[PDB]
């Protein structure tokens, strides 16, 4: 039988503590059976829906997720990282092979208004934006192997984000 | 205004005079401002060298111009504990924040240096005046925390000001304290004196007098 | 609180006290994007707008931001009497350009009193000695105070910031340090003082022995 799959809505498998997360399960359902089995690291989460919803995530939602049916073989896990803090650097993956576009969003707690934002790459602000937006890049540079992270002004205070490693 | 950033905390050390005389109460105070009206409840957390202390006190108040609450907490400190380093940590917890804020404070580090005190009589050309200036000079001390007061007979000398400390060349501190007095009294030969209380004297306190 | 920021700084005291020096007001603008690296200044004085201005760009250091500064040389006595130097910075990123005004501290100009104080015996027991110059009674705090043992200026001296007191004016102290020997020999030292309420915006008192 077919191996089911868990997808994240949105593509962010790394969020902050308020972020709503949805895990859509993809697979086949039998005749008189439209149910789904959800797994959070061994533990079984009751809900039948083919969709699991995290309204306001806490760091306890972090972990590997698997979903299944009766016509789909158990899905491989999906790591969901729940972080704490004002900012958080996001991306679909920081594994960039020689040529390939980069997409960094500087997510802030409760989508709070972030201003005078700046993405940094090795203590060097790659770019500045008056208001919060996203950071783009095309092919690699065989040197993108820099530790990134962002900062800005949540209201009057300056907030920083944990620094990630785009390799 | 726009407080989308939530509360903000400001920790403060005790005062030299307190920490230096056992008869006084050295206190450390954690200040939280921008405390909302929707998320007003505030929770403090104190730690002396990591270990959590439970003997702190608080009280709320609000401010006009910005319509916000100003919550403050006051923890009493043991004279020793401060002058031995023992870092003080204040963790403020409130809804508006992703996580609590932690401020920490402790006495300035470095080789404590004994202050040298020098009294300086009014300058000759200052007689033309009805009142003349009496000067106290305290130099070569570290830390910068220090207390400098003036006395007449055996009592306070209201009229005196003191420059803040000033970082000297040899990496130490100095400052001046000017006591304004009535030409008459000086000439009359009264007796004045500046008392200096610093973390590095042989009883946390010395005094140098000055007259004609 | 969006868009770039603006910082208007006043002229230098010394520069405003002696005509041989050039006093100017600077309007600095930080946080200028590469998208719209362009800024228009508007200089107004006591209401009446001015046009002397001068400028040049410098985006650098650790930012993808641009820096902008507008120097506006100023007439000595102008500032000295007090003049609104309103600066209006304009950049699209700014809804409505930002304007900030600076000027001489207002109040009633009072003249300093300068007295030099010899090092009290107690200290002479040491290698180096302290010479005190007391400048009390000025308004504003804007002042200059330096030492000279001879035409040559001295290096080993510090000066407290101006401190405001009872009287309502400002005073400060300047401590010059000198190896006792010198002092002992019977040398000469003086602290000059530049203030707006001094005869020629200047005066100096000297220290010696005996
Ligand atoms: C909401 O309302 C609040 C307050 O209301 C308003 O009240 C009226 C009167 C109005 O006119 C304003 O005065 C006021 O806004 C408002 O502001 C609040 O936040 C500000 C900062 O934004 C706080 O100010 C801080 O003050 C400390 C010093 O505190 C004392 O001294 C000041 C000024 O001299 C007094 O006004 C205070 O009363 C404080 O009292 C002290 O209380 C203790 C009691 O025992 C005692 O120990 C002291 O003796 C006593 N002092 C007195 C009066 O004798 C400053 O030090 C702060 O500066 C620091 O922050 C900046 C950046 O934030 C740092 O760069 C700077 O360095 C200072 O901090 C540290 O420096 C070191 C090394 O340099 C670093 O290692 C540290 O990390 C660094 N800290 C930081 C943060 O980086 C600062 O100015 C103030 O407490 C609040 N107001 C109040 C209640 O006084 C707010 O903006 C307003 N907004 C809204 C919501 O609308
Ligand atoms: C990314 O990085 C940017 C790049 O800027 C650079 O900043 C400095 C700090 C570097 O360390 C690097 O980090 C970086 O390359 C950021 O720009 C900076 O942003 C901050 C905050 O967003 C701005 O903050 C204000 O800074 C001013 C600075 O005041 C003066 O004094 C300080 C003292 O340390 C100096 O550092 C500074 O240069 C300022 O003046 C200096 O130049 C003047 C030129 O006019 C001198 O005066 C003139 O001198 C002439 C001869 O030299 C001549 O005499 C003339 O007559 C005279 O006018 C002046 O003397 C000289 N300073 C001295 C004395 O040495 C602060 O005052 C101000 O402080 C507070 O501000 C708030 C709000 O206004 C207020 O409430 C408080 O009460 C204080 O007043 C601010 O902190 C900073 O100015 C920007 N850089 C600059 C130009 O310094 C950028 O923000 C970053 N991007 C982001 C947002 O992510």
């Amino acid at each position: 039988l077919p191996k089911a799959v868990v997808f994240l809505e949105p593509q962010w498998y790394s969020v902050l503590e308020k972020d709503s997360v949805t895990l859509k399960c993809q697979g086949a359902y039998s005749p008189e059976d439209n149910s789904t089995q959800w797994f959070h690291n061994e533990s079984l989460i009751s809900s039948q829906a083919s969709s699991y919803f995290i309204d306001a995530a806490t760091v306890n939602d972090s972990g590997e997720y698997r979903c299944q049916t009766n016509l789909s073989t158990l899905s491989d896990p999906v790591q969901l990282e729940v972080h704490i803090g004002w900012l958080l650097l996001q991306a679909p993956r920081w594994v960039f092979k020689e040529e390939d576009p980069i997409h960094l969003r500087c997510h802030s707690w409760k989508n709070t208004a972030l201003h005078k934002v700046t993405y940094l790459q090795n203590g060097k602000d790659r770019k500045y934006f008056h208001h919060n937006s996203d950071f783009h890049i095309p092919k690699a540079t065989l040197k993108d192997s820099g530790s990134y992270f962002c900062r800005g002004l949540v209201g009057s205070k300056n907030v920083s984000s944990e620094t990630v490693n785009i390799t | 205004p726009e407080l989308l950033g939530g509360p903000s905390v400001f920790l403060f050390p005790p005062k030299p005079k307190d920490t230096l005389m056992i008869s006084r109460t050295p206190e450390v105070t954690c200040v939280v401002v921008d405390v909302s009206h929707e998320d007003p409840e505030v929770k403090f957390n104190w730690y002396v060298d990591g270990v959590e202390v439970h003997n702190a006190k608080t009280k709320p108040r609000e401010e006009q111009y910005n319509s916000t609450y100003r919550v403050v907490s006051v923890l009493t400190v043991l004279h020793q504990d401060w002058l031995n380093g023992k870092e003080y940590k204040c963790k403020v917890s409130n809804k508006a924040l992703p996580a609590p804020i932690e401020k920490t404070i402790s006495k300035a580090k470095g080789q404590p240096r004994e202050p040298q005190v020098y009294t300086l009589p009014p300058s000759r050309e200052e007689m033309t005046k009805n009142q003349v200036s009496l000067t106290c000079l305290v130099k070569g001390f570290y830390p910068s925390d220090i207390a400098v007061e003036w006395e007449s007979n055996g009592q306070p000398e209201n009229n005196y000001k003191t420059t803040p400390p000033v970082l000297d060349s040899d990496g130490s501190f100095f400052l001046y304290s000017k006591l304004t007095v009535d030409k008459s009294r000086w000439q009359q030969g009264n007796v004045f004196s500046c008392s200096v209380m610093h973390e590095a004297l042989h009883n946390h306190y010395t005094q140098k007098s000055l007259s004609l």
